[PDB]
């Protein structure tokens, strides 16, 4: 009998009800359990939780987690985008108004696993 | 008594469970807003919500708002219906999801039906402080989405410190499970607590937990996760052996 899957160490999550099912692990391919995304990450599922599965390639999702940006209103810019939810990886092209910009000279913006890299201002 | 577990500060001669610890119910920054009968509460991670005031063996219904703050603005990124089962030395928060905040625009909610169990806690009996002898039964209830109907019967042996169970009555007949033998173990914290699988037509389905609550073992109390074809479904378990 195999059992390739020990406790899983989810970044900006975790399971629930994890006093009781940490001392039955290892465990054998095809449990799963129910787990949640810290606050602003969601799992694939559009949820802040769901469940992961222990596969013969180890826990899956193999990022239960991604952070999802919020854009913020825009001072002094064009707000086609404020309000929206951006995923992790996401880039944007901040349209600043007329004799305003990002600062010290950025044009885009990422949504990173820790937020808005650089953070969207316009001036 | 709801309006009263949301106002009413606790009094020591209410029936126990007295209090339960929200945990599981509410992440480190996030609010959750309870409301019912004219009354209106917002917890709170590690806040405890008066169960002293609720009926027992039964399932009482709050409304629920889920926030997070976000620029000094409280954004909803959930909502529906709060439930919670009270026992004597235990309770468990459940989660029947009506809406989520919509993919695309935080400021739109969006219809999804979804249920999870939250808190299960109580005053855990102790590992090494469960009797060495006997099979005590359990009996009571299972509930899952749209359903507090189903029952539950579980069984310790606690010589062999093994368990095993059965879920009924469920509408949803693939929540009609076996809860399969299973050991007790101690805790980080050395609680006796009960994980195994569940069995559905003598096929493997999921997998289920439960607490051990009570100075003498009188109850149990966890959850269960079930693969359907639809699929994947959580059943609420509360039992408890009857006294003398």
């Amino acid at each position: 009998t195999l059992k390739p899957c020990d406790y899983p160490d989810i970044k900006h999550g975790g399971l629930y009800h994890e006093n009781m099912r940490r001392p039955y692990f290892p465990v054998a391919v095809g449990k799963y359990y129910s787990y949640y995304c810290d606050e602003h990450f969601e799992t694939p599922s559009g949820s802040y939780w769901d469940h992961i599965h222990c596969t013969q390639d180890g826990w899956s999702p193999a990022v239960p987690c991604l952070r999802k940006c919020y854009f913020p209103y825009l001072e002094n810019g064009y707000n086609q985008n404020h309000g929206r939810k951006f995923v992790q990886g996401k880039s944007i092209d901040v349209a600043c108004h007329p004799g305003y910009a990002l600062p010290k000279a950025q044009t885009t913006v990422t949504c990173m696993e820790n937020g808005w890299s650089p953070t969207p201002r316009c001036i | 008594g709801l309006a009263d577990a949301l106002t009413a500060p606790l009094d020591h001669k209410d029936k126990g469970l007295q209090s339960l610890t929200l945990d599981q119910s509410v992440r480190k920054n996030e609010k959750l807003k309870l409301a019912a009968q004219g009354a209106e509460k917002t917890y709170g991670n590690g806040d405890s919500l008066n169960t002293g005031k609720l009926k027992n063996d039964k399932v009482s219904r709050f409304d629920f708002i889920r926030q997070i703050e976000v620029d000094g603005q409280l954004i909803t990124l959930e909502s529906g219906e709060f439930q919670v089962y009270k026992q004597s030395h235990s309770a468990l928060t459940a989660f029947q999801t009506e809406q989520i905040q919509d993919s695309e625009h935080s400021g739109k909610m969006v219809a999804k039906r979804q249920f999870r169990i939250g808190d299960i806690a109580g005053e855990h009996t102790s590992f090494d402080k469960l009797p060495e002898g006997g099979r005590a039964t359990y009996r009571g209830t299972a509930f899952g989405s749209d359903d507090a109907g189903g029952k539950l019967t579980y069984t310790i042996d606690f010589a062999a410190k093994q368990g095993n169970g059965k879920i009924e009555h469920l509408k949803s007949p693939e929540l009609n499970v076996d809860l399969a033998a299973a050991d007790i173990k101690p805790d980080g914290k050395r609680h006796a607590v009960i994980s195994g699988s569940v069995l559905y037509n003598q096929a493997e389905k999921g997998s289920y937990s439960l607490g051990i609550f009570g100075g003498k073992a009188q109850e149990v109390a966890g959850s269960a996760e079930v693969k359907t074809v639809n699929g994947i479904r959580h059943i609420g378990l509360a039992a408890k052996q009857e006294l003398e």
